[PDB]
């Protein structure tokens, strides 16, 4: 029953203009499906830095885990289903970082 | 260009926020930071690789962090660190100051206020930086209320809420206040503090409160005040006569101690019929009478206290107001979110905010704003004046002054021209603006506009950003920066609006900025010259709204509740949460519970982390991001930070003697005349004078200031009865204070119910919960919760009653229902009490009072108990039940009786018969049995086991008074030698149970007892016999041995033991090696010559000295008090052995014993002792000492001796160190038939002694496995029980020999060891045969009615003229007859100190001393007043007796009346 504290990266994209909030999420589990990690992510981005709430809907969340990896989940669609049986190490991960089209 | 923002410092453990953000071209770029230590850039702790493009518009975050690198203490290590950043284009980084102030210490003290014996509940939240749980290992450090260290302890951080154990307050405490600090074990110089009062309870009288005309002292009154002072019994009828003595006091605060009181404070105006009063011009009594001659010149308190002693009983009652704050002006201006640099061509905003003495907004008032500036031409300004007033929803007087843009400074006036006021009492300030000067003429202003004093979370923030002024617009972009709790948390860019001028941002209040924030805004000007920044910012107060919303409600929401009714309690929150519940009395805080805040007090506190500072934005863009709480790492300008970096604070007849005070020259001196004259009449000044130590320099004080005022009461005036006001300045209190309750921590997921039934009890509950999960820290609103029932009756029974007198039981109904109402109170005839009825007496009550009761009547059955009370009311009958406890007249208890069962004749013989027979005094107080205990328990050690694990609680194992600091170390006496037994013997598997724990139980047992003393510890570090008395070097050793025993297994302070050994030595250790004794105690009697008995007493000291530094020396082994210790041992050699007294001897014998055995000397010392022994059957079956010496009188009439057992202790321990082993065996053979059932009779120096020897034999012999199997048994009635000891059972239950029969003890075959003790307990009528140690005179005198009785010692043969040493008197009170508490306290409060302890325990009056001397007597007086009606009463007893020899028993019967 790990609890890590880490951190994210918040920068809604208004065109040439960017408002980005740094913030943290928070890991209660050694290791966490991929599906929980997404509904927790978009969970607070729509509970807390306006998603699906007007212009807000298009974006792509990049979960960092290791120094060469990038990969992300499509906001215009929650259709990873597949990949959802994917799981992922709680400590390994190193940074959290999303950036937002309206 | 490129911006770096980063704090004004860094901390350790703390996830420092670093953005970086730049106007770089379209190539994208890379981007790694990273912390690097001072010059040479090798350690890195750790980086970030953040790489930014025109996707993220060239900007980004990186957690860095220093962990705990260097460690080593001394050096000055971390001071000043390296930050560093990386790219493509370029590479910098900068050096800056950090610290060791990672998160913070909450000290939940459960409540504010305790008195003696207490527990205090205490736990700790703590948050790191970043205000979470913040695990870890934290230490706290108790400081009694002089400053010196009393405690420790640490503990494991699983959630947050560290739970520390409860700490109890001393039997007998250090009045005052207490402080709690906490502290991170590991690294980190976080400071935890909090605070607690101790406040001596006592008991009230009768109720006097006092009430103020107004709360504060505006300019109205200045001659004058009304205060009223009401008191009034319980049995609701208010008092009539009663002197009124009211003192005055200036002050500083309400957390300050002391305040500085006024002479000239009246008094007597004598309470007339439950009230009287006065009016109080405060001109007179402050000018001369302090440092405030001017009105103005105050704005700290006025402090009340009063005293209304009741002219019909001779009671007392005192009563205090802390403080009454005076002020100038009823209003107080304070600039409101209003930045004090001007901008120039911008109008500059000033907010000024009216508010109240109480500090509430204050609407519809006039504001006058005068004002003055001066170019930058050096041409100075008169403005004009402004007024406007104050809002009606806001309390914001709103201004607004256009500035002729070569303006500077500009300072201004604020100032209430309330119509009404004198204009002096105007409220009023004054403040200073400056211009952000800049040479690109460029400057900054942002603003925004809401109507509400805060900004709730949710709503928007539309701020405007008028760039006014820069010589040009060819702005980029706008760029913003918001931190909150000094971290940064929120950036980013707009576009600049290309055409027009300013521009709306809007951005989000975001929870993150929860309780405060500030944010700033630069743009990047391109002078032709050079790359300047430019900005401003503000500081955002807003809404506190908690991360988890934390609510407890009451099941039953009834604003009231039945007392013991069980109701459910209920915890909810938005997220998974700990929470903390904690249920006071609420009655601590109370009396107006300050407005300030609730939740607040944290949150005040919690955010001092914000680096920067100000209603916002600076002076230079670089002082802008300075105050920010910011320093930044740009190229282009400045981003300096000048020097060090800013202190930031808040800018965001009685009278004639009195005047004698003029031969101070030291405080004590102040009360050797204070006290000086107090009010005796019984003997002269210079009678007085002579009793007074401490010095000559006072004695002038006191004869001087007594004769001053013993002329005046012959002049003031059968009631007289001068005074002089001063409670010491000690913390006393007329109230008890529960200890509180549901004090449990929670884990609860959103909702958590927990029913439980309410304490019966009469108060109003107020059960606060703290909260904390991973959002923070949130307090939840309280929820009060009073407890009480409508109407009740209480019965107040007396301790006990005489067989055969009248009693009379008094009691009082309680009616708190609205309206009056109809009651019946009748008393249950129980079989051998007394009564009336051969009764239903209806009465009525007055609404939300009481109405008295009384029931009178006479037990003849001694002991009979229970009473069933009961009244009846329409919707009501209730029966509290009570118990009686009755006595007959003159007890004493002989219980020589006693054996050791010996099956195996292991000691000197078989031993498994003895007989305890019925022995009928011909003094026997008719028709009362004879009741005896028998103690029967498996080893020699046995009964020191059984004492100290079948009660709990440490325990004294005498009668004897508590009054000495001796004794509060007999306390820990008998745990830990049954510790040093149960462990170096290890012998833990005794128990059944599990053992481990058994331990710590002792373990604590010991620590408590060992903390029960630090009362009597004084400042030296030198102890003390009774609080305060000058330092006794006698015991500050006895407490050295005791302290260095427990050493063992209870670590003791270093430093402290340390001072304590170097205290003797180097001060009171002759030019002889012996040590000499501070203050005048004798604890001992010696005999011999006036001459003899100095140079006996001389070598006793240095004998006892020895021993105390010796036991403990191993925990401060030092040159320079090995020194000493041989200094000191030779003295012993060089001077013992023409043998004065066996006594004497056997300290110097057993001392040299705990050192350098093999001084030949010490062999003819050991000699000697071992000469003057003398014995019982031969061989030897007893061997004992005397207290002689050769005299041989030969008196050892069947009787042991305090001294006696003392002595044979110190021969039995030093035989015991010489390893002696048949010496010794019928040395203890004794001892342990000496010892009485429970503990080692004879009183104190003996019986630690007495039991480190049976311990420490019972560790150097080897055990002898238990097996026994007695039989108790009367000589002609049938069998009573009979038992198989072992191993198992040895501890066994004590038995209370019923019938009539001669007993016996008798054990069959078997092995081991049994001490059978039984202590016979008879009530006898005539001391007529004892023998009298003391001569006494007792009697009662009317001059209402008081006590006169009085003393001489008995000098014994041999014995020196000076008379006693150490001496207890005490004096038993006939059944209910209270005795004059005030009047006790008289004769040892004082320097004319004729006593130095009194206590008033179950119904008996206890005063302890240092002499009896035997020149004249010597009399105490006390009055007395009865409590109640009491039929033919059995006289009470004076009795007195030598604390150290018991054996000096002049017991006396007498009566209190003449009836
Ligand atoms: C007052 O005292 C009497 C006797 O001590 C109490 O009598 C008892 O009542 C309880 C409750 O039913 C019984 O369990 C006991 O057996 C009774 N004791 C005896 C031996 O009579 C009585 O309860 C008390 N008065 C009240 C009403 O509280
Ligand atoms: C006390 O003595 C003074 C001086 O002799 C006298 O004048 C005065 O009357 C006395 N006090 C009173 C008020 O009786």
């Amino acid at each position: 029953s790990s609890e890590t504290n880490t951190h994210l990266f918040v920068n809604k994209v208004y065109g040439g203009n960017l408002d980005a909030s740094i913030d943290s999420f928070s890991i209660n589990k050694e290791e966490v499906s991929l599906k929980e990690l997404d509904f927790k992510i978009r969970q607070h981005l729509v509970k807390n830095y306006g998603l699906y709430k007007g212009t807000t809907k298009y974006g792509k969340i990049t979960i960092n885990l290791k120094d060469g990896e990038k990969q992300e989940i499509d906001l215009g669609d929650k259709l990873q289903f597949e990949r959802m049986g994917d799981v992922l190490n709680s400590k390994d991960i190193n940074k959290i970082e999303v950036t937002l089209k309206q | 260009t490129y911006v770096i923002s980063a704090p004004k410092i860094f901390r350790v453990g703390a996830s420092e926020n670093i953005v970086i953000q730049v106007y770089g071209y379209t190539e994208a770029f890379d981007a790694t930071i990273s912390i690097k230590s001072y010059p040479d850039k090798k350690f890195s702790y750790s980086s970030g690789h953040v790489h930014l493009s025109s996707e993220n518009k060239f900007q980004n975050s990186a957690i860095l962090t220093i962990q705990p690198k260097q460690l080593p203490g001394g050096q000055n290590p971390v001071s000043y660190v390296y930050l560093e950043v990386v790219s493509k284009h370029f590479s910098k980084s900068k050096r800056m100051p950090i610290t060791y102030d990672n998160g913070f210490l909450f000290i939940h003290t459960d409540k504010p206020v305790y008195t003696p014996d207490q527990s205090v509940k205490v736990r700790v939240y703590s948050l790191n930086d970043d205000l979470k749980p913040a695990k870890r290992e934290t230490v706290l450090t108790f400081i009694d209320p002089e400053g010196s260290e009393v405690d420790m302890v640490e503990e494991i951080d699983h959630i947050g809420i560290i739970s520390f154990p409860d700490f109890k307050i001393p039997s007998n405490p250090r009045y005052g206040m207490w402080t709690i600090k906490a502290k991170y074990k590991e690294d980190f110089s976080t400071t935890g503090t909090a605070y607690f009062e101790v406040k001596e309870y006592v008991l009230p009288h009768f109720s006097v409160s006092i009430e103020p005309e107004y709360n504060f002292i505006g300019y109205k009154n200045f001659k004058n005040f009304e205060i009223t002072i009401k008191a009034r019994y319980f049995y609701n009828k208010v008092v009539t006569e009663a002197d009124v003595y009211i003192t005055f006091g200036i002050r500083e605060d309400l957390k300050d101690d002391q305040k500085e009181m006024m002479q000239t404070a009246m008094q007597n105006t004598m309470l007339i019929n439950g009230i009287a009063q006065v009016t109080f011009d405060s001109e007179t009594a402050v000018k001369e009478l302090s440092y405030y001659s001017l009105e103005d010149l105050n704005n700290k308190y006025l402090y009340i206290a009063v005293t209304v002693i009741e002219s019909t009983g001779g009671f007392s009652e005192e009563a205090e107001i802390p403080g009454i704050k005076y002020v100038l002006s009823p209003y107080k201006l304070n600039l409101v979110a209003t930045p004090l640099f001007l901008k120039p061509g911008i109008p500059y905003p000033i907010k000024v905010q009216v508010k109240d003495s109480l500090d509430q907004l204050v609407g519809g008032v006039p504001v006058t704003l005068n004002a003055q500036t001066i170019d930058v031409n050096q041409e100075t300004s008169d403005l004009d004046p402004s007024k406007s007033v104050t809002r009606v929803d806001d309390g914001v007087a709103s201004f607004v002054l256009n500035l002729p843009s070569g303006v500077t400074v500009l300072e201004f006036n604020v100032k209430t021209d309330a119509p009404d006021l004198p204009e002096e009492n105007q409220a009023r300030e004054g403040y200073r603006a400056i211009a952000y000067s800049s040479l690109s003429q460029s400057y900054l202003y942002i603003d925004w506009t809401d109507n509400h004093k805060a900004l709730l979370v949710g709503e928007h923030l539309n701020i405007i950003v008028t760039p006014k002024s820069p010589y040009i617009d060819k702005i980029t972009h706008y760029n913003y920066l918001i931190l909150s709790k000094g971290k940064i948390i929120h950036f980013g860019t707009r576009e600049k609006f290309s055409d027009a001028s300013y521009q709306s941002i809007n951005i989000p209040v975001t929870q993150n900025m929860v309780p405060s924030s500030r944010l700033l805004v630069y743009y990047i000007v391109t002078g032709e010259q050079t790359a300047e920044l430019v900005s401003d910012s503000v500081w955002l107060n807003i809404e506190e709204k908690c991360g988890n919303q934390l609510q407890v409600h009451l099941s039953p929401d009834a604003d009231a509740y039945s007392p013991g009714q069980t109701v459910s309690l209920n915890m909810a929150t938005g997220m998974d949460s700990w929470v903390a519940l904690a249920a006071v009395d609420s009655a601590v805080y109370g009396v107006q519970r300050g407005a300030k805040k609730p939740l607040e007090r944290v949150f005040q506190f919690l955010e001092k982390s914000d680096l920067g500072c100000g209603a916002g934005g600076g002076l230079n863009n670089a002082n802008v991001f300075h105050l920010a709480g910011l320093t930044f790492l740009t190229n282009a300008n400045a981003d300096d930070s000048q020097e060090n970096d800013e202190p930031c604070k808040e800018i965001l007849l009685q009278k004639k003697i009195e005047e004698i005070a003029a031969k101070y020259k030291h405080s004590v001196v102040k009360k050797c005349c204070y006290d000086g004259a107090c009010v005796n009449n019984d003997e002269t000044c210079e009678q007085r004078a002579a009793r007074i130590s401490l010095g000559p320099r006072c004695i002038k004080a006191f004869t001087e200031c007594c004769v001053v005022a013993s002329q005046l009461r012959a002049n003031i005036s059968g009631r007289l009865h001068m005074k002089t006001l001063l409670p010491v300045s000690k913390p006393e209190i007329r109230s008890y204070f529960p200890e509180s309750w549901l004090w449990e921590v929670h884990l609860v997921p959103r909702r958590k119910q927990l029913q439980f039934a309410l304490p019966d009890s009469l108060t109003t509950w107020e059960i606060q919960g703290i909260g904390i999960s991973n959002t923070g820290i949130c307090v939840a609103d309280t929820v009060k919760a009073k407890v009480f029932k409508d109407v009740f009756l209480e019965m107040n029974i007396p301790y006990s009653v005489v067989r055969g007198e009248q009693i009379q039981l008094k009691g009082t109904v309680y009616n708190y229902r609205t309206s009056g109402m109809q009651f019946c109170v009748k008393m249950s005839a129980v079989e051998g009490i007394c009564t009336s009825e051969s009764k239903c007496v209806r009465q009525k009550v007055e609404g939300s009072s009481s109405h008295l009761v009384t029931f009178t009547v006479l037990p003849l059955e001694i002991g009979l108990h229970n009473i069933n009370f009961s009244l009846e009311t329409w919707f009501g009958k209730e029966i509290l039940v009570k118990t009686l406890r009755v006595v007959p007249e003159g007890v004493k208890r002989e219980s020589y009786s006693g054996v050791t069962l010996d099956p195996r004749g292991i000691y000197g013989t078989i031993s498994r018969r003895k007989e305890f027979p019925y022995r009928i005094p011909l003094d026997l107080v008719p028709k009362t049995e004879i009741k005896r205990i028998l103690s029967v328990k498996g080893l020699l050690v046995g009964e020191i086991l059984s004492a100290v694990l079948s009660q709990e609680g440490i325990n004294i194992l005498t009668h004897l008074p508590k009054g000495s600091a001796e004794a509060e170390l007999m306390s820990v006496v008998p745990v830990f030698y049954v510790f040093h037994y149960l462990e170096t013997g290890n012998h833990w598997n005794i128990f059944h149970s599990d053992p481990l724990i058994e331990k710590q139980k002792l373990k604590k047992k010991l620590k408590e007892g060992m903390l029960s003393i630090m009362s009597y510890r004084n400042a030296d570090y030198s102890y003390s016999v009774w609080k305060g008395g000058s330092a006794s070097t006698w015991l500050t050793a006895f407490a050295l041995r005791v302290l260095g025993q427990v050493n063992k297994y209870v670590e003791q302070n270093q430093n402290s033991i340390c001072n304590s050994l170097l205290w003797l030595v180097e001060n009171y250790q002759l030019d002889n090696g012996s040590f000499k004794e501070n203050s005048q105690y004798q604890p001992i009697k010696l005999q011999g010559t006036l001459p003899v008995e100095a140079r006996e007493n001389s070598l006793y000291l240095t004998a006892f000295t020895v021993i105390g530094i010796r036991k403990a020396f191993d925990i401060c082994p030092l040159v320079k008090i090995d020194t000493a210790l041989i200094k000191a041992d030779n003295f012993l050699l060089e001077n013992t052995l023409p043998a004065q007294s066996t006594f004497t001897l056997a300290i110097s014998a057993y001392a040299l014993s705990l050192g350098d055995k093999t001084h030949p000397q010490f062999r003819s010392i050991v000699s000697a002792l071992k000469r003057e022994a003398l014995v019982k059957g031969n061989p030897p079956i007893y061997r004992f000492w005397k207290d002689n010496l050769q005299h041989k009188d030969s008196s050892v009439p069947n009787t042991g001796t305090a001294r006696m057992v003392e002595t044979t202790a110190y021969a039995l321990l030093t035989s015991l160190n010489l390893k002696d082993i048949n010496y010794v065996n019928p040395v203890i053979k004794w001892l342990s038939e000496e010892q009485r059932y429970g503990g080692g009779f004879y009183s104190t120096q003996d019986t630690i002694n007495a039991i480190e020897g049976l311990t420490e034999y019972s560790l150097l012999v080897k055990q002898l496995r238990l097996s026994m199997d007695i039989d108790v048994s009367y000589k002609h009635k049938g069998a009573l029980h009979n038992y198989k000891m072992t191993d198992k059972n040895f501890l066994g239950r004590p038995v209370e020999v019923l019938l009539n029969d001669d007993l016996i003890v008798s054990t069959g075959f078997g092995s081991g060891l049994a001490t059978v003790h039984v202590t016979t307990v008879v009530h006898k009528t005539s001391t007529s045969e004892e023998v009298c140690s003391f001569y006494l005179k007792i009697d009662t005198q009317d001059i209402y009615k008081r006590i006169v009785a009085c003393a001489s010692y008995k000098p014994s043969r041999e014995e020196s003229s000076s008379g006693s040493s150490h001496a207890v008197m005490d004096i038993s009170l006939p059944t209910g007859i209270s005795a004059n508490e005030e009047d006790l306290k008289a004769l040892v409060e004082g320097v004319d100190q004729l006593f130095t302890d009194y206590q008033i325990k179950d119904g008996h009056v206890i005063l302890q001393l240092n002499s009896i001397p035997s020149s004249d007597f010597l009399c105490v007086r006390f009055r007395i007043f009865e409590l109640f009606e009491v039929g033919f009463l059995s006289p009470a007893t004076f009795t007195v007796y030598e604390y150290h020899r018991p054996d000096k028993q002049c017991t006396m019967f007498y009566s209190t009346s003449n009836i």
